[PDB]
């Protein structure tokens, strides 16, 4: 009905009154809408995932990299980042199988060892990373 | 019960007797424990410019990329603050090696 | 790209949003049948 | 957690809203357990040595 | 000492503001997103 927006839509359960047609956020942006034809309610959600941090051991030594997804549980990382909608080079770091779960989120591109050295490249929540032995 | 306005008090006056030939010496003592509180670290934070300013729109990002080296500077500043916080905590607490 | 350099040292880095994703378009409109009578105004025999 | 924001807990309780716009809060390096361990070590050293 | 920390709540005020003020500042930022800044309307996609 002229409301122009960009984001995924989901079936909602909000308790609209019969005379209402919008829904607003704390920042006062459109959040829920009602279909003009049939009386159903939709919740919107933006598509960017402000997010991922990148860990490198320095380009002067190696080009390998690791990625930390912040505050997202990595059972649903493919869904939350839209892995199937991106280039395969991103799907490589999405899939992983070198998947570690940390309090800060989920880390991909490194292996977890029991023995504990000093800290080399800080990460957080008590976890550090480093580049070594190939 | 009501609200009242007044000139506040400076404390309790207690004059001390002074003389050129007399001294005062204690006989008993006591032990006290006092508490003081010091802040150390503040909350880290980080901002993504393309998300905040030009949220998921192609035209806005295209116009923004010509401005360029603004949110890079912001990222550098916030990174400095974030690292400095951990530096403060490590300095104040990790004092003993063993 | 974010740091605008060809060299990068150690340490964690924060990245902006640069990935490009295609997106479809959807439009929803209500039922409507009759036509607007703009011609009647435009074909008025006399203007006040 | 982001999964909490995906669902319907309190309809964007002012933390999910500030995370959907790019703003983020980052972990401290040392959790409370390590700090408590340092504190206990210092206290024990003081009372013994 | 225990009683004091269990009785005088404001004794920890020095550690409370360092939180509250922080949050307040950040909140203001989000509200500034609703500003118009001299354009037709604050919604970007709308005028787009
Ligand atoms: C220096 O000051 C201290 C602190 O007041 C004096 O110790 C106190 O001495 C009195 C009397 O000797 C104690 O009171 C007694 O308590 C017992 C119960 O334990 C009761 O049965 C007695 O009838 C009497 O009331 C008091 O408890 C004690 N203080 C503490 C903390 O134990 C000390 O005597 C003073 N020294 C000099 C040289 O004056
Ligand atoms: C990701 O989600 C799963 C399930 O939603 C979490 O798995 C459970 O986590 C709880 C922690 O409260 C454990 O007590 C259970 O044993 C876990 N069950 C299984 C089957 O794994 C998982 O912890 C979440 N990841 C986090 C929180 O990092
Ligand atoms: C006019 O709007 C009505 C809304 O109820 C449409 O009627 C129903 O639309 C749903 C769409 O989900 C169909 O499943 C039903 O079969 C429709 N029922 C009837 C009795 O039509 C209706 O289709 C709209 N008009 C047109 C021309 O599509
Ligand atoms: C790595 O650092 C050394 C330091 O002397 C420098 O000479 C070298 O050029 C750097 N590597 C590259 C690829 O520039
Ligand atoms: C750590 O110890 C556990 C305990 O048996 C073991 O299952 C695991 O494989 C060990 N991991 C490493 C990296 O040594
Ligand atoms: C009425 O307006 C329409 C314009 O679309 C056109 O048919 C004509 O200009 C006018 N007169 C008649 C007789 O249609």
């Amino acid at each position: 009905n002229g409301l122009t927006g960009t984001g995924v839509l989901t079936e909602s359960n909000k308790k609209f009154l019969p005379f209402q047609q919008f829904g607003r956020d704390i920042a006062d942006t459109t959040d829920a809408v009602r279909d003009p034809q049939t009386l159903e309610i939709l919740d919107i959600t933006p598509c960017s995932f402000g997010g991922v941090s990148v860990i490198t051991p320095g380009t002067n030594t190696s080009n390998q990299v690791a990625v930390l997804y912040q505050g997202v549980n990595c059972t649903e990382v493919p869904v939350a980042i839209h892995a199937d909608q991106l280039t395969p080079t991103w799907r490589v770091y999405s899939t992983g199988s070198n998947v570690f779960q940390t309090r800060a989120g989920c880390l991909i591109g490194a292996e977890h060892v029991n023995n504990s050295y000093e800290c080399d490249i800080p990460i957080g929540a008590g976890i550090c990373a480093s580049y070594q032995t190939s | 019960q009501s609200i009242i306005a007044y000139t506040m008090s400076l404390g309790a006056e207690n004059s001390v007797a002074y003389s050129n030939n007399s001294i005062a010496i204690p006989t008993n003592f006591t032990i006290s424990v006092t508490t003081e509180i010091l802040p150390v670290s503040m909350t880290k934070t980080s901002v993504d410019c393309t998300m905040y300013i030009c949220g998921d729109s192609t035209e806005c990002s295209n116009l923004l990329l010509q401005y360029g080296s603004f949110c890079t500077q912001l990222n550098r500043a916030l990174t400095g603050i974030a690292v400095e916080q951990d530096k403060n905590t490590q300095e104040v607490f990790a004092q003993v090696k063993q | 790209c974010t740091l605008k350099s060809f060299t990068v040292e150690k340490g964690i880095y924060q990245t902006s949003n640069f990935r490009v994703q295609p997106t479809e378009s959807i439009v929803r409109f209500p039922n409507i049948t009759n036509l607007c009578p703009f011609g009647e105004v435009f074909n008025a025999t006399r203007f006040a | 957690q982001y999964g909490d924001c995906l669902g319907d807990i309190a309809a964007r309780d002012l933390i999910c809203a500030q995370k959907f716009n790019g703003l983020n809060v980052l972990p401290p390096l040392l959790t409370d357990e390590m700090i408590a361990q340092y504190t206990s070590a210092l206290l024990a050293g003081t009372i013994t040595s | 000492i225990q009683d004091s920390l269990s009785s005088t709540p404001s004794a920890l005020g020095k550690l409370q503001d360092v939180v509250n003020q922080n949050a307040q500042a950040l909140n203001t930022l989000v509200k500034q997103l609703s500003s118009n800044f001299g354009a037709i309307s604050s919604v970007l996609n709308d005028i787009l």
